[PDB]
């Protein structure tokens, strides 16, 4: 999946998330590339930032591929909202089980220090739907805006989830439609950031870090638009973002979603 | 399990407090502030003391008083902005300074110097004569650590800088790296724990066509089962030019490593796995060797050992079979030679079978792919004599630093080894000639009176420089550097019994003074020493 | 790594030489000959001392002098023919005698006794009252060792004899065995090192529906890699009747074992693998537990530890997943429950799911075949508190024997542990209540004057019997048995400071004598003891 970002005045950039086919050294799993207005630009699709040690990209570690046969990360959807871009992924759980996650980056963060990734899903009646199938960004409508305590023109992510965390290739029919206000996603991330910058626990992102890494306590104010530093990143988390389940079925599997307000 | 031998002589703090100490004073003398010494090195005839904000120089040859004085001082402090950034990121105030962690002779007129620079590693060139910098400051990333407490390796060979450290503030990306020297930069494969798994870098030596790196790391051999640390040696080809467009571009094409075997063999072998220190290559008994100190893990009953390794046995391990894991669930096994590509992985371009290859860039893909996935050798390097030369398992501290005089005695043919420790205790033994060892001396050299000030009492020996020409072993602590005589010969005064029983290569009874003195290869005088035994047959 | 705590009190040989000693004399008194004591046991009110050629009995209750005297003596010497055969096979003359290695109460009138009998193990019944044998001698094969130096287990339960030893002169066929008791004989599968791999047998307890065996053996978990010894506990069903015509006929159908976990956890865990001793089941703090002593391997820096195990945590490990090796070249992994047969291997006939089965003989083949090939559990048994209660890592000797008083103090509710060692040193600690421990006393009880004779000075503690009713711990050496008072209370005389600071459950300050004395649950007198602290606030 990809997301183009270009404001008035900016030349432009393209965020791409992709499976890498076990060729982790050929292809970044997520990165930012230049997308200049001039089609003839000598910089077209170059990395936004390329340095010996710091580039605008994430690579899957060899270690992870070694731990899980045919490990890969699938990018189901992606969108921009406010000052951030978001990617929704499915991948094997590092020691089968799959984990569906929300990945957030600041729009303006060539070093990728803002990387944060949290699992997400929803539940209803003892049933957990934790395997992402499809998603779509839209407005809430009056009822949902009330339920979420947000304004009418704030963004909401609608998503389809299959039951459980197993059987990615052959999902049961049991599936659900779920809604996540962008506001709650951002809030839960900010709180994760604040907890981490207070020195509580670890980064909890084994697949990318390859080991337990402690959160660093530091005198840094975290606001709604915090864009990271070279400490406490990339940032993970074990506690899921829960969505509001809207509809469930056990009969005919849900495969797609779009939405608007009338 | 073998018991700890007793030393022939013991020098208590009572005695050694008379050894000259450096604490950073110029001649003339006032409250002392901790020096935060990082390392020491002798080059030419100058002793360099790398520390926080400074490098102090000592004129080894003209030092002749109770206090060792500073001759000249390099000053390099971090800009306030860097300090602020460092504090802002949560590092303690005491950490956010410029600690000098790299000091190397670049050429006859130039010192290469790197400092942690408040967690923003930076490198500079200095004129040797004036100790002033010339040219611009430049990146210390991958060349110098961020954290003064971290261990690191830095070494020049043919103008190229070999370094081992971490590249990132968080110290996740440990690396073995090469830059400068009008050659391509190369690094170990990032995030590949088969290449490196949380390594602690100890030493590098330049030997033959290779650089050898000594370190410890988590052993993938013990993946299944628990976390275990193994000691390693690793080779890289000095002429490495990196891989092709398709494989190991910008990475080593010659990186291989192997377990070092330091053990007391038995019903079950007892390994000392935690590598503490390694010497430079030393010629001993016609062989090129290094000596290394190993300890048991910090979560275990404490023990230390000294093993020696022949550079030929090291070279040898890298000609043997590679290790592999036939599956994420199987044990590590040797790869059959039939499955090893040609040219052989780890052999340098322009070698015997490889004259066809002008550089590593032209290596075939099956070779590059194989070494990228098999950096580890199957066998462990045997130690000389296949057991430790020296053991300490009855003390609470660990052996750490090591220095060697391979030309001790009237006839410059004895091998004496000096061992530092965490408690400021120096150990001295003679290497029998290469089997075994004799425990000559244990001494407490830490000097509370000179070294315990500004609230710091840290007895950890941070470096030792043995200097034959001045007859001394210079011993660095965090707050002070001590000048220790190689021998305590004249100490025995006119007691021949004690002198002879010392069995110390440096010492002998001179029949012209009726006294015990240190012997020099220039002495035409007649001496008496019985080293092969200490036969007294009194009394003093 | 945690340091060794200091004991509150230290009793030197100076003091303890006054403790009464048994050396095999009858009242009246002459040159002493080594006793070659094998073991001691108290039954009823008699102390039995098993030795070469004899069992000596001591009347515990009427022993009231400096020397402990013999009351009665069983005599069983090998026939000359057996001695000759033994010598002919190359065994030393001193070994070719009848050493008593099994002594058990068969019933209220009968002792079951087995002796090595010059490497021809043999068993006999004796009348308790007269200590005379009745009936015929019979085989000790698989019941008693050939070699007096070998460790062995023997235990009666419901008339059946459970034993662990070797069946053969060469001691290749180690076995866990059951015979007698009008039940079928059963054994572990001969020459199957998955069942047993060079085991050293330590202890067996009767608990619930099972017998539990404690031993150490070479760990197949470490097949690949080196030889490593692990400590084990193993279950067998008391009602086992053996297998079917097709599987495990005449063998256990209930044999499972598991690693015991005695470790100091850390970055890497430090294990004490060499199991030395294990108590009987003891009720402590409302729980049924055993205590066990572990040491480091003999080819290693010496260390000892005491861990406790809850009988429920032991039972628990045997309900978990089995271990397996998916291939001669893979690591050991857990078996998924889906692959485990029904009925479950290791569950006793007539159990919950198994009322359908009258005896193990009727078990199905998939169940019997599975347990025959998977005797080992995946998990290790956790220790109470998940770390040792007590450590010694700064001495040259190892902790061995263990005895426990679970009813010490005026209120019979303190847990005091006594630890023997290789050097005749007894250690005494209080188990805090089940976390931690307090080091009350270290004492040297070996008595050179009484115990070092006939050329033997062997300070190894060979057994300890704690006897509340006589207020004593009986400590066996090769040449002597020593009677040690549980407490050294009256020792403090009239010094209240010392008495209170002892912090010893047995001791207290009595305000009616103005003196420190041992406290009994029968004492109506008013005492003072501060055990939760030793607050003195002088002087003596
Ligand atoms: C470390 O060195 C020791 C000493 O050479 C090795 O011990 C030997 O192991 C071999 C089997 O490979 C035996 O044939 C020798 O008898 C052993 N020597 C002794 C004196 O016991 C040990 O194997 C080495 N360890 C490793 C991992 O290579
Ligand atoms: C022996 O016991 C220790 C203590 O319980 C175990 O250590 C724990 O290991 C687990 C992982 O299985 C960790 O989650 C705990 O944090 C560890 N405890 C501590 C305090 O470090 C150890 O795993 C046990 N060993 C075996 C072989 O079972
Ligand atoms: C909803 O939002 C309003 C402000 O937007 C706030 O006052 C109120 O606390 C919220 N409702 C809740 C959480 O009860
Ligand atoms: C080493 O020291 C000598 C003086 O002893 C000095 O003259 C010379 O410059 C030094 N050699 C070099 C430059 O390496
Ligand atoms: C060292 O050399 C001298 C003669 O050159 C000899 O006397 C002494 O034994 C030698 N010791 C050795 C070989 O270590
Ligand atoms: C135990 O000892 C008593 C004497 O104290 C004795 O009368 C009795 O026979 C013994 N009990 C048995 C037979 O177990
Ligand atoms: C033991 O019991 C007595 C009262 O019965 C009490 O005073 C003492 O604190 C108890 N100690 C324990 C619980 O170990």
């Amino acid at each position: 999946y990809g997301v183009i970002v270009r404001s008035e005045g900016e030349d432009g950039k393209l965020f791409i998330g992709t499976a890498v086919d076990g060729k982790q050294d050929y292809f970044p799993t997520l990165s930012s590339r230049k997308l200049p207005r001039d089609p003839e630009s000598s910089a077209m699709l170059d990395y936004e930032l390329h340095s010996d040690f710091v580039s605008s990209l994430i690579k899957i570690p060899s270690d992870t591929l070694a731990l899980v046969s045919h490990f890969d990360i699938f990018y189901i959807y992606g969108f921009a909202s406010g000052g951030f871009v978001y990617f929704l992924t499915v991948q094997p759980e590092t020691p089968l089980f799959y984990t569906s996650r929300i990945v957030r980056l600041c729009k303006d963060d060539p070093k990728f220090h803002s990387y944060v990734s949290l699992p997400f899903g929803c539940t209803r009646a003892g049933v957990e739907y934790r395997l992402l199938q499809a998603a779509y960004l839209a407005k809430p409508g009056e009822a949902l805006a009330q339920a979420f305590n947000i304004s009418s023109d704030e963004d909401v992510l609608f998503a389809i989830f299959s039951k459980g965390q197993k059987q990615y290739h052959h999902p049961p029919d049991d599936s659900a439609l779920c809604a996540f206000p962008i506001r709650a996603i951002n809030l839960q991330i900010k709180e994760r950031l604040q907890s981490c910058y207070h020195g509580e626990g670890n980064l909890e992102l084994n697949w990318l870090l390859g080991k337990d890494v402690q959160c660093t306590k530091a005198p840094v104010p975290i606001d709604d638009n915090f864009c990271g530093l070279d400490i406490n990143q990339p940032l993970g988390g074990s506690t899921p973002v829960e969505g509001l389940t809207l509809y469930t079925t056990s009969r005919d599997r849900l495969t797609s979603v779009a939405s608007y307000v009338y | 399990f073998p018991e700890d031998s007793e030393p022939i002589s013991i020098s208590h703090g009572n005695y050694t407090k008379q050894y000259p100490v450096f604490v950073g004073h110029k001649p003339g003398r006032t409250q002392r502030h901790r020096l935060d010494i990082q390392m020491i090195m002798i080059m030419n005839r100058t002793l360099y003391v790398a520390a926080r904000d400074h490098i102090y120089t000592v004129d080894i040859d003209t030092s002749h008083t109770e206090e060792i004085y500073c001759s000249k001082k390099l000053t390099w402090k971090s800009r306030q902005a860097d300090v602020d950034t460092c504090r802002m990121k949560g590092k303690h105030k005491d950490e956010c300074h410029n600690f000098i962690k790299v000091l190397l002779k670049k050429n006859d007129d130039t010192l290469f110097v790197c400092g942690t620079n408040a967690f923003n590693p930076s490198c500079r060139n200095y004129r040797v004569d004036t100790l002033e910098t010339f040219g611009d400051e430049f990146s210390g990333m991958a060349r110098c650590p961020y954290d003064a407490k971290h261990a690191n390796i830095a070494l020049f060979a043919d103008g190229k800088l070999y370094s081992a450290t971490v590249t990132d503030f968080l110290a996740i990306d440990a690396v073995i790296y090469r830059s400068l020297g009008d050659s391509p930069t190369l690094r170990t494969v990032k995030h590949d724990s088969k290449w490196l798994k949380e390594p602690y870098f100890v030493q590098a030596v330049d030997y033959g066509d290779y650089i050898y790196f000594f370190f410890r790391e988590i052993a993938v051999e013990y993946n299944t089962m628990g976390k275990v640390v193994f000691p390693r040696v690793a080779q890289v080809c000095k002429n490495d030019m990196g891989g092709s467009q398709r494989v190991l571009e910008k990475q080593w094409t010659s990186f291989l490593k192997a377990r070092l075997n330091c053990s007391v063999p038995g019903d079950s072998h007892f390994y000392f796995n935690i590598l503490q220190a390694v010497t430079d290559v030393i010629r001993i008994n016609g062989r090129d060797v290094v000596l290394a100190t190993f300890s048991t893990p910090y979560n275990s009953i404490p023990g230390s050992a000294v093993c020696a390794y022949d550079m030929l046995d090291i070279a040898n391990v890298f000609t043997g079979r590679f290790k592999e894991q036939k599956s994420p669930d199987s044990t590590w096994t040797p790869v059959p030679d039939e499955r090893v590509p040609k040219p052989r992985p780890g052999c340098c371009a322009g070698s015997s079978s490889l004259e066809k290859y002008a550089t590593s860039n032209e290596f075939p893909d099956d070779t590059l792919n194989f070494i990228k996935t098999h950096p580890l050798m199957d066998e462990a390097v045997p130690s000389i004599i296949n057991r430790p030369w020296f053991l300490r398992t009855m003390v609470r501290y660990r052996l750490t630093k090591i220095a060697v005089d391979n030309a001790a005695g009237p006839y410059q043919n004895h091998t004496v080894v000096f061992l530092g420790s965490e408690k400021g205790i120096i150990l001295k033994f003679l290497a029998r000639i290469l089997n075994g060892s004799l425990f000559l001396e244990e001494m407490n050299v830490y000097n509370p009176e000179k070294c315990s000030y500004d609230g710091v009492e840290d007895k950890r020996i941070m470096g030792m420089q043995l200097d034959r020409a001045s007859g001394s072993l210079y011993v660095a602590f965090s707050t002070c550097v001590i000048k220790v005589p190689l021998g305590r010969c004249e100490r025995h005064g006119k007691c021949k019994k004690t002198c002879i029983a010392s069995r110390d290569p440096y010492c002998g009874w001179v029949r012209e003074s009726g006294s015990c003195a240190h012997l020099s290869p220039l002495s035409r005088l007649t001496f008496e020493q019985d080293i092969e035994r200490g036969n007294t047959d009194g009394d003093c």
